């Protein structure tokens, strides 16, 4: 389910 | 700045197994080698969002932003550091925040993602 923040 | 990203890129490889400790740890090894990277701040600030520390997270947000108008170069970690904070208080339901902060965050990059979170939020407040 839930998105995931981005890492760069 | 070479060490300085294998050190950024295993904690990547942490966060994305969940592993938060690992990752903040490589995280600080990283800015301690180069300090004027907004990534690895905006990096620890993903992973206090994932734990649910909404309000380190914007307070780390905040600090990459302060680093990166030095930099000057750096619109789209800017941009990217504001739309984070914009999730932050979308995850707490604080709409008319994450609203605002989106629209900082397109004023410096506009982004598709971005637009679509933004859209989602003012469609939710819109019909509170
Ligand atoms: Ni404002």
């Amino acid at each position: 389910g839930p998105t995931i923040e981005e890492v760069d | 700045g070479k060490q300085a990203l294998k050190e950024k890129e295993l904690g990547n490889d942490a966060y994305k197994k969940k592993d938060f400790d690992t990752a903040l740890k490589h995280y600080d090894k990283a800015k301690e080698l180069d300090p004027t990277n907004m990534t690895y701040i905006t990096n620890q600030a993903a992973v206090y969002f994932e734990k649910g520390d909404y309000n380190k997270c914007r307070e780390l947000c905040e600090k990459a932003i302060e680093v990166g108008r030095e930099n000057r170069e750096d619109y789209r970690q800017i941009a990217k550091a504001y739309a984070r904070i914009g999730n932050s208080y979308f995850k707490e339901e604080k709409y008319k925040d994450a609203i605002h902060f989106y629209n900082k965050s397109l004023a410096e990059h506009r982004t598709p993602d971005v637009l679509k979170k933004c859209q989602q939020a003012e469609k939710i407040l819109k019909e509170q």
